[PDB]
C-alpha cells in the first residue's frame, strides 16, 4: 500500500471578529486511508457538537473531509483542530491562526 | 459554460467489525446534492441540496435501490480483490468509484467517466472513447476480460451519453438559480514579518464559486513558482470556496511581488501588490 | 441518476 498524510487547515468561514457569530472549520484533504478522526478544541477541550461533510475524494483518489461548528470568537478563546490518522505517530494538533 | 455530474462511492472493509462501510455522494459541478451511508438509519439516498427535494418519491425509491445494489456488489468486489491480490481477510481495504458525465453550454455531451480504485490506486477505468478499458495491473486485467465479455462498456457508454446528460440537464434546470451561479472571489492581502529581514505576503481569495481558480505569484513580472506556498482550495461551508498563496520576501522588497488571480467570475484577471 | 452497477462484478 501507499499512505498519504492529511493536509490540515483550520479557519473561520468569514474573517473572524470578536463578538460576531461565525463558523469554525477544519478541512482535511489529500489523505489515505479514509478512516480518520477530527475534533475541534476550545482552549484544549473537545467541542461536543461538531458536524462534518460526507466522505468524498479528489481526482487523484485522495479523500477530503470538512468538520465545522458554529462559534463566536473572543480575544481570549483559543481554538485548534486535532487530527488523528494512521500516518501520524501522534495526533496532529493545528492551532487556529485567525489573522494569517 | 460547461457542467458535470459526478458520483463518488467509497467502500471500506472492517475485518472483525461487521460488513464493509459504504458511502456514496452525488455532485453537480462543485455542489453536492445527494448522499448515501450504509451506517445511517434512514438506509436511503438522502437529499443534500434544496433543488433536489422537488423530486418525487419514485426518484428516491429508484436512486435508493441502485445505490444499495451497488454497495452490495462492491462489497463482493472487495472479496474478489482479496483473491486477485492474494491478501488476507484480516486487513482493511478500500474500493473507490467515480462515475459521471460532462456537458457543454449547449447541454451537449462532452465526456463520460467510469473509474475504480483499489487501496488508493487505479484499478480499472473506461477510456475516453467509452469503448475500451484501462487495466492498471495484472489483477484488473482479469476484470477487464470479464467486462469485455459481458459488454459492460457499451451499456455504460449509452448511459453516459444518454441517461447521464439527460439527468444533468434536468438537475441544472431545477437548480437553475443556484447552479448557473458564478461568484467572483473577494481578494485581499496579508503581511507578516517573519524576522528582521523577511516578511510573508499572503494572497487571499474568498467566497468564490465554482472552486476552480488560479493564484500566481510573480517577482518583477516573472512567475515565482518554486518558492511559493499554495494551499488546497477549501470549502467555506456556505457553498463558496477559499484559497491562498504565500511568498516569503526580503523586508523592503514587498513592492517587487505581485499576486495574480484568475477565476471564471472575473471579467479580467486581478493583480494585487502590497 | 446513480448508474446501473449490476455488471460491475470484478
Amino acid at each position: 500500500m501507499i499512505q498519504r498524510t492529511p493536509k490540515i487547515q483550520v479557519y473561520s468561514r468569514h474573517p473572524a471578529e470578536n463578538g460576531k457569530s461565525n463558523f469554525l472549520n477544519c478541512y482535511v484533504s489529500g489523505f489515505h486511508p479514509s478512516d480518520i478522526e477530527v475534533d475541534l478544541l476550545k482552549n484544549g477541550e473537545r467541542i461536543e457538537k461538531v458536524e462534518h461533510s460526507d466522505l468524498s475524494f479528489s481526482k487523484d483518489w485522495s479523500f477530503y473531509l470538512l468538520y465545522y461548528t458554529e462559534f463566536t470568537p473572543t480575544e481570549k478563546d483559543e481554538y485548534a483542530c486535532r487530527v488523528n490518522h494512521v500516518t501520524l505517530s501522534q495526533p496532529k494538533i493545528v492551532k487556529w491562526d485567525r489573522d494569517m | 459554460g460547461s457542467h458535470s455530474m459526478r458520483y463518488f462511492s467509497t467502500s471500506v472493509s472492517r475485518p472483525g467489525r461487521g460488513e464493509p462501510r459504504f458511502i456514496a455522494v452525488g455532485y453537480v459541478d462543485d455542489t453536492q446534492f445527494v448522499r448515501f451511508d450504509s451506517d445511517a438509519a434512514s438506509q436511503r439516498m438522502e437529499p443534500r441540496a434544496p433543488w433536489i427535494e422537488q423530486e418525487g418519491p419514485e426518484y428516491w425509491d429508484e436512486e435508493t435501490g441502485k445505490v444499495k445494489a451497488h454497495s452490495q456488489t462492491d462489497r463482493e468486489n472487495l472479496r474478489i480483490a482479496l483473491r486477485y491480490y492474494n491478501q488476507s481477510e484480516a486487513g482493511s481495504h478500500t474500493l473507490q468509484m467515480m462515475f459521471g458525465c460532462d456537458v457543454g453550454s449547449d447541454g451537449r455531451f462532452l465526456r463520460g467517466y467510469h473509474q475504480y480504485a483499489y487501496d488508493g490506486k487505479d484499478y480499472i477505468a473506461l477510456k475516453e472513447d467509452l469503448r475500451s478499458w484501462t487495466a492498471a495491473d495484472m489483477a484488473a486485467q482479469i476484470t477487464k476480460r470479464k467486462w469485455e465479455a459481458a459488454h459492460v462498456a457499451e451499456q455504460q457508454r449509452a448511459y453516459l451519453e444518454g441517461t447521464c446528460v439527460d439527468g444533468l440537464r434536468r438537475y441544472l434546470e431545477n437548480g437553475k438559480e443556484t447552479l448557473q451561479r458564478t461568484d467572483p472571489p473577494k481578494t485581499h492581502m496579508t503581511h507578516h514579518p517573519i524576522s528582521d529581514h523577511e516578511a510573508t505576503l499572503r494572497c487571499w481569495a474568498l467566497g468564490f464559486y465554482p472552486a476552480e481558480i488560479t493564484l500566481t505569484w510573480q517577482r518583477d513580472g516573472e512567475d515565482q513558482t518554486q518558492d511559493t506556498e499554495l494551499v488546497e482550495t477549501r470549502p467555506a461551508g456556505d457553498g463558496t470556496f477559499q484559497k491562498w498563496a504565500a511568498v516569503v520576501v526580503p523586508s523592503g522588497e514587498e513592492q517587487r511581488y505581485t499576486c495574480h488571480v484568475q477565476h471564471e467570475g472575473l471579467p479580467k484577471p486581478l493583480t494585487l501588490r502590497w | 441518476r446513480y448508474p446501473l452497477t449490476f455488471g460491475w462484478c470484478f
